[PDB]
């Protein structure tokens, strides 16, 4: 579970494990795929997707997911998590605002991202309905058994941990997690690399002038922009994405039927939608003479139909056609 | 240029869990202070317990553990024992030097009381050949370590001439002390009944010599 | 902790201790400074800002803050409390809606107030981002060590408490809190002032025709409009405000860079913002010929640049300049 710098972490820029990168309000189904720097899913070892492992300290905390909250302008709905990554059904929102509850603390993370949800169709809803026609939307999956893409996930760079740099009663005293690789020296001249167990520091004294580092590359990370490079190498760790964008047919929009009214080679149409509906036509002469107008306000319109025919498209309701001799 | 502070004295009973703390005057104690805990048993006997906050020296019972609690270093004795009665000092590192705390005197219930073993010796003769006589009263193996020693020459409480050491801790953790009554070869030969009276946890023990 | 009349207190007009006055959505940083009539902060006596003292009964209840909720159109984020007063980071909202949870009851309070958050800059965002330029916004502090202003806070007037007016088995029976000053008489003729311990009432009988009053001016109050005057005097109690508006440099806005395109003494500019951006220019001739237009929809624009120069202001992005010979 990677940890990075959340931008407006409740107060201001903290370093949250759930630091939000790559917000994708690019689908249609009320859904956003998000990456936390935290890797929830199974535990550290082997069990139960519905548990929760973020970083506390240098360490993980692979425990229950109890009170996740993604949210935006309104509280979102989770869809599924896998890896670093969560899918959640959100409404539109100027921002994105994520957070669980460990239990002692709220411990959330928030971010800017322009979000919208147009459904696919000539109706510009704000939200998916219960009914209407199905038609080919873009949307992310529920599932994990997924390989359609993979993002590079090589090592972490080092990280700071000044909990290490204690004092040896006059000298600044570094320690190690588990024998991990601590990269160490101070502004003064003393040990210059640091690949060690718990060292002391002969020369410097102040904690604030030393290299508290953790080369702990036993587990790779996501290659966040808010990661410091592991300077050594491009290690392996090509790793999939679960939530591929797929060609789901969203349960989708439908605009109320029109009121057809006859006139001489002319369609008066008293019209009354639910939401802004893009109407348009095609006078089937080799003179096309089409028309487009989003209609949200109910409006009686007109169409000079010709002899050979016109067609009529009340939103994603199917196209009509008309003989006006 | 930093002041480590520790509890002054703590009293517990065998079997209890007791926590000693170590506070730094400059700020919270952190792992870079490498808190050390040292124990001083009687006889200027020092041993190290914990180092680098929580590393237990080898051969130090497991009932001893160190940690940081809040902003201070702490030593917990889990199942304190009678043997743990001693002075515990904490030490903190400050980038270039060590600062020791004042130490915490810890008292642990145990060691059933023990009466003193009193012996009074007469001035030896080689010493009476110096025109001097010194009656030595030795008192050992007593606990609690507090006594009252009173001398009585010929029925009369001597009040000048005596010197009584301060109770010193023996190895078994009991105490000892001796009292001296110096007379002159002559004062010696004058009076006839000497007696060293030792009062300990309410009982009295009188050891008398007869010249 | 003063208690006043909340306007739409869940159901309707209750008397909440957290009755909201002086909503101030006048800063820029997503923040509102609010006054509850309740004085949270330390307890009754001396400890821990993060505890919670409102009025229940005539009495305080100085306990934990556990589940505060300020909210608006969305749930806000607390910033800090001090005294009667709370600072909280909110989004825009037609109203303001406040409330904690004592534990047995929701016990909230809500109010009307027009709220917005323009960030300072020629970008009209709806929300502060993670990045962009810093520039001089107006904003309230986190802190309490604050004297920049002080509001009058003199005594409370009396308050009603008909829990006092019990019955002495035939007569209506008043009592006292702690020896407090109970101001008493009934419609009938009996004791006419009331500065007493627990009195009886010789004349009247009905609880509903008597003066259940509490002159309990051992602690002053905020001078809410929803306070009855303490008729006696303007007692002392000049008291500071914590949350002064200060000249913080908000982490602030930035609009995506323009696409500069050359023409003959003319800047075509295909342009594509994130949010409505006020663009404007100054043809540096003594003929100024400036232009202003908020741009939210991406637009290719034009500018007849002169010989001597023009300048160009893509939002709070710095002003550009151009030689068009």
């Amino acid at each position: 579970p990677y940890i990075a710098d959340c931008p407006n972490c409740g107060h201001s820029r903290c370093d949250s494990p759930i630091a939000i990168e790559e917000v994708r309000g690019d689908a249609h189904a009320g859904v956003i795929r998000i990456q936390t720097s935290a890797m929830f899913g199974l535990k550290t070892d082997g069990v139960d997707l519905a548990y929760m492992s973020f970083m506390n300290g240098k360490t993980q905390k692979s425990i229950k997911i109890d009170n996740l909250h993604v949210r935006t302008s309104a509280p979102c709905s989770l869809v599924s998590h896998h890896g670093y990554y969560i899918l959640a059904q959100c409404p539109p929102g100027d921002t994105v605002t994520v957070g669980f509850h460990d239990g002692p603390n709220r411990h959330t993370c928030t971010v800017a991202h322009k979000v919208e949800f147009r459904p696919v169709g000539r109706e510009k809803y704000r939200h998916p309905p219960e009914h209407g026609v199905e038609l080919p939307c873009n949307r992310y999956t529920h599932k994990r058994a997924d390989q359609g893409h993979y993002v590079e996930m090589h090592q972490p760079g080092l990280v700071a941990d000044h909990s290490l740099l204690s004092i040896h009663s006059a000298k600044v005293k570094i320690t190690v997690p588990s024998g991990a690789q601590v990269k160490y020296y101070c502004k003064c001249p003393d040990v210059r690399e640091g690949i060690t167990s718990s060292d002391h520091t002969t020369t410097c004294t102040d904690v604030k002038q030393c290299r508290a580092y953790l080369i702990d590359n036993k587990k790779w990370v996501y290659n966040s922009g808010r990661l410091p490079r592991g300077e050594g190498d491009t290690f392996k760790g090509k790793l999939h994405v679960p939530f591929v964008p797929v060609k789901a047919k969203c349960i989708a929009t439908l605009a109320p039927e029109p009121l057809v009214e006859h006139k001489h080679r002319t369609l008066i149409l008293h019209l009354h939608p639910d939401h802004p509906t893009l109407l348009t036509t095609r006078s089937l002469g080799s003179d096309a003479n089409p028309t487009r107008q989003w209609i949200e306000r109910p409006t009686t319109v007109n169409f000079t139909v010709t002899g050979e025919g016109l067609e009529y498209t009340w939103g994603n309701h199917p196209p009509k056609r008309v003989w006006a001799q | 240029q930093a002041v480590v502070t520790q509890e002054s004295a703590l009293t517990t009973s065998p079997g209890e869990t007791v926590t000693l703390t170590c506070r730094s005057n400059i700020g919270a104690v952190t792992s870079s202070n490498c808190a050390n805990w040292v124990q001083e048993k009687p006889d200027h006997f020092f041993t190290g317990l914990i180092g680098d906050t929580n590393n237990r020296r080898s051969g130090v019972p497991a009932r001893f553990s160190g940690s940081l609690i809040g902003d201070k270093a702490a030593l917990t004795i889990t199942g304190a024992q009678t043997e743990d009665e001693a002075i515990y000092f904490c030490a903190l590192w400050y980038n270039n030097l060590w600062v020791f705390g004042g130490g915490t005197k810890l008292t642990v219930l145990g060691q059933p009381k023990s009466s003193p073993s009193v012996t009074l010796f007469p001035p030896s003769s080689e010493e009476l050949e110096t025109n001097k006589a010194t009656l030595v009263c030795t008192i050992t193996d007593f606990y609690p370590g507090v006594v009252t020693v009173d001398w009585k020459v010929d029925g009369t409480p001597v009040t000048q001439g005596m010197e009584t050491t301060q109770p010193s801790k023996q190895s078994n953790n009991k105490y000892m002390a001796s009292s001296y009554l110096t007379l002159t070869a002559r004062a010696w030969e004058r009076h006839s009944s000497y007696s060293c009276q030792v009062t300990h946890e309410g009982h009295t023990v009188e050891k008398s010599l007869s010249r």
